[PDB]
């Protein structure tokens, strides 16, 4: 009665508890051709509605299919610029994967195309590569891209294709904006991503790193010395509850947390010099991937315990089912409809404990998910020797201000058409996070390539959105 | 190639028994820095990131200057870095920049290393029209000196330290010792959070407006994450970015060296390096 995907190799609980290495080991080839069969090739195909950059995805499983493996990856990789990336944390089952008609069958699950788009992706990387030579410089005009997060990498990568002499500026020692220090390598192994920024140094991209905007160079500098500009920082900046108890040792941003462990690898230490504080019971505040990979690592890191604690339920929870599969695999522990008052610590220095209640279905909607109402007589305690806060993040409206007429919408994020990324200052794009608010990778990689396809239109006269 | 190099340590001199004065080469550094900023580094691909003060630019050679302490590995392992060596990772100018104009007379304060990061705040006062005097404090009686040098030039000094040029006790009975003179406008305290502390609450004595300079743990320095979390009058502020100088008055204090306590780790990456 039942129609599954083809299961792949994943590490083992027990042993994956303890290390970063990948969870989601790939599939084999046959595993994967095997997988490409249950595609039943559908003239209408609706999966394709369901992917934000709308991937020819019957025929790079078709191609897949007959065995012709770069014809496939080729077929991919003029939609996606990073599908190692996207196969591996797009969340399918609110996009591609959530219109496969194999899934529309009773006890029947969906075509696995995320994993056969990593599948491509994987077995092209080690086995192949492309022609060495640099694209840019061909075009003599200069543009310049702040942020080197999938957005910039895309944009620049794009640009360079087109000839453009294309300078990256980024603000940390790394590219590849959370897909280094965000993001873990349990889920997104780093080589992919240094991959990729190679693949994109050979074409000529000059990367500016340790580089940031506004103080390392001036606004204005960039604005003079540069015929285009794309804006692809992010949302990165982090908020506090600001709930009593926020100043207490042991309490992180899950920016500082994963900046930690991402970047500085804080779990090799004393290998890597940066140091991480010791907790046994760790809660983690959200249920967002954030939240999901805070938590995930502090597990790895030795924890006995692990809480994930939200104001909401599992099925407001904007979460990766896969990885809170292996959350709940791995040990994590839920609080569903739970919200935090104040942190609690001891004499010397410590969280010990956190004060939280439960929540109502009564009030609608009205922005986050339907707005949760405290419920009386139901609060109670969490005992705690560390608190990570995973609440989300807002733009960086500082380095904005400094930009002239950059126009921002209700929440602080830029106005810039939906289309071609354009905003209201002359010569200049943006895409990403920096713009939409949290989203996804796909998303953030579609707007640079749509922005680096209307930064060609502008620097070759043939469309212009400025005027008096 | 006959040339410099991007993070090259131009000049190291020792000045006391654990305080280095370095000189190095970075151009946007150089040119971009105002007095208050700092720099976050990193030596090697295995660093971390630590924040530090730029105490001087010369932005024509492209130089600016650095004062480490060694506490710990990486301060250790700079001050160990030869002339020629290069920093890896270096980033900057960082924080907010220091308010300066042409006010009355001015006092400062400046303990351990926080002198040379209390130092190009000084010198702007005088190039803006300021007439300043300066107290200056030690950790110990017999070694562990100060700057003898660079404070005398810009005014008429002051000395607390179990020896010489001066009194003994603490920075804060040189203050009340103006009970003479008393002065008037602005002040500023930069050191261990102590004493920068304490010098706010000198503004009991004199009834001073106390400028400080905050010393919390940074990671990124760009305003990402919020290690370098401060409380100033009631709300939440990045030291990175909202600072690092602040009103003594409005700082919590307490919360601060509470957190600084943080990582009692370091402990181990300073004795894991100190073997030969
Ligand atoms: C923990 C976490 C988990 C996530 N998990 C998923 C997932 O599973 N699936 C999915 O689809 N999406 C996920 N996302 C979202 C996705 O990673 C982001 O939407 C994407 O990284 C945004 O791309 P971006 O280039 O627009 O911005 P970012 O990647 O956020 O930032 C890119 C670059 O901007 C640089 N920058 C910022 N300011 C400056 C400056 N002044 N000067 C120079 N450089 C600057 C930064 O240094 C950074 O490198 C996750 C995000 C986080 C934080
Ligand atoms: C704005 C600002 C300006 C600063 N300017 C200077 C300066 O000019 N000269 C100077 O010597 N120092 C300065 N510091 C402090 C300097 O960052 C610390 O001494 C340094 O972080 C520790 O180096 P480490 O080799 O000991 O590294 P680690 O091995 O990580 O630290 C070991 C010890 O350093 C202690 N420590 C105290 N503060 C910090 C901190 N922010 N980060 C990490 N550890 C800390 C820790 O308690 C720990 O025990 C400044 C700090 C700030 C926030
Ligand atoms: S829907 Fe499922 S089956 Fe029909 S094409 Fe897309 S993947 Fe193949
Ligand atoms: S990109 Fe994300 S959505 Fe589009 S196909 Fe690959 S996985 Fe499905
Ligand atoms: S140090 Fe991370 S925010 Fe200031």
């Amino acid at each position: 009665m039942k129609n599954r995907k083809t299961p792949m190799k994943e590490q083992s609980p027990e042993s994956r508890r303890r290390n970063f290495e990948e969870v989601a080991l790939g599939y084999t080839l046959e595993e994967a051709l095997e997988e490409a069969q249950r595609c039943l090739q559908c003239p209408t195909h609706p999966c394709v509605s369901g992917c934000p950059v709308e991937i020819d995805i019957p025929g790079f499983i078709r191609k897949l299919r007959d065995g012709k493996l770069e014809e496939s990856y080729r077929i991919l990789k003029s939609y996606n610029n990073l599908p190692a990336v996207c196969g591996r944390v797009c969340p399918q089952e609110v996009q591609c994967e959530s219109r496969c008609v194999v899934g529309k069958m009773k006890d029947s699950e969906p075509v696995a195309i995320g994993r056969l788009e990593r599948f491509v992706a994987d077995w092209a990387a080690e086995n192949l590569e492309e022609d060495v030579k640099p694209l840019a410089g061909s075009k003599k005009e200069k543009v310049a891209v702040v942020g080197s997060g999938p957005a910039g990498l895309t944009a620049a990568a794009d640009l360079a294709k087109m000839g453009y002499h294309v300078d990256i500026f980024e603000a940390f020692h790394k590219p590849g904006g959370v897909l280094v220090y965000g993001i873990p390598e349990f889920r997104l192994p780093k080589r992919i991503v240094e991959r990729e920024v190679s693949y994109i140094r050979k074409l000529g991209v000059n990367f500016h790193l340790n580089t940031v905007v506004g103080k390392t160079v001036k606004v204005k500098e960039l604005l003079s010395e540069y015929d285009a500009v794309f804006i692809g920082t992010g949302a990165g900046t982090p908020k506090f509850m600001g709930i009593p108890g926020t100043n207490l040792n042991g309490v992180y941003s899950a920016n500082e947390f994963l900046t930690r462990v991402n970047l500085m690898k804080a779990y090799l230490f004393p290998e890597y010099d940066t140091p991480i504080r010791v907790g046994k019971k760790v809660a983690v505040i959200g249920a967002g991937n954030t939240a999901m990979d805070a938590a995930r690592s502090a597990l790895r890191l030795g924890a006995e315990k692990v809480y994930i604690v939200y104001r909401r339920t599992e099925r407001e929870m904007p979460a990766r089912r896969e990885e809170y599969h292996h959350a709940l695999e791995e040990g994590i522990e839920f609080l569903w409809l739970t919200l935090p008052i104040r942190y609690i610590g001891d004499a010397n220095g410590n969280v010990e404990a956190m004060e939280c209640v439960r929540m109502e279905l009564k009030e609608a909607d009205g922005s986050g998910r339907p707005r949760p109402v405290p419920i009386e007589g139901s609060n109670f305690v969490l005992e705690v020797d560390m608190v990570i806060e995973a609440i989300g993040q807002g733009p960086n409206r500082v380095l904005l201000s400094e930009f002239p007429g950059l126009e921002l919408n209700e929440r602080g994020y830029i106005k810039a058409d939906e289309d071609t990324g354009a905003t209201s200052v002359k010569g200049v794009f943006a895409g990403g996070d920096i713009v939409t608010g949290a989203a996804t990778v796909i998303k953030a990689m579609g707007a640079g390539k749509k922005a680096a396809q209307f930064i060609h239109s502008y620097l070759t006269g043939e469309w212009n959105p400025w005027q008096k | 190639m006959g040339g410099t190099a991007l993070n090259e340590i131009v000049k190291k001199v020792k000045i006391a028994e654990d305080v280095f004065d370095f000189w190095i080469h970075s151009p946007s550094v150089s040119k971009e820095a105002r007095p208050g900023q700092f720099v976050v580094i990193r030596l090697h691909e295995k660093g971390e990131r630590i924040p530090l003060t730029v105490a001087d630019t010369k932005p024509e050679e492209g130089l600016f200057r650095m004062v480490v302490k060694v506490v710990g590995k990486t301060t250790h392992e700079l001050s160990l870095k030869k002339e020629g060596d290069t920093i890896l990772d270096v980033v900057g100018p960082l924080g907010n920049p220091s308010e300066i104009e042409n006010y009355g007379n001015v006092l400062l304060v400046g303990g351990g290393v926080g002198i040379a990061t209390l130092y190009p705040i000084a010198k702007a006062l005088k190039e803006a029209g300021n007439n300043i005097t300066t107290v200056l404090g030690a950790r110990t009686k017999d070694y562990l000196i100060m700057v003898d040098e660079f404070k005398e030039i810009s005014d008429v000094l002051l000395v607390t330290d179990d020896g010489s040029a001066g009194m003994k006790g603490v920075v804060t009975d040189a203050m009340d010792k103006l009970f003479r003179e008393r002065k008037f406008d602005i002040c500023w305290a930069v050191g261990p959070t102590i004493m920068m502390k304490f010098c706010t609450l000198k503004a009991r004595e004199f009834g001073v407006p106390i400028w400080v300079s905050l010393n919390p743990i940074m990671v990124d320095g760009t305003g990402m994450c919020g290690a370098c979390r401060v409380t100033v009058s009631g709300q939440i502020k990045f030291a990175c970015v909202d600072g690092p100088e602040f009103r003594g008055e409005e700082v919590d204090w307490d919360e601060l060296l509470k957190r600084l306590a943080q990582y009692r780790e370091q402990e181990k990456i300073s004795y894991e390096r100190f073997l030969k």
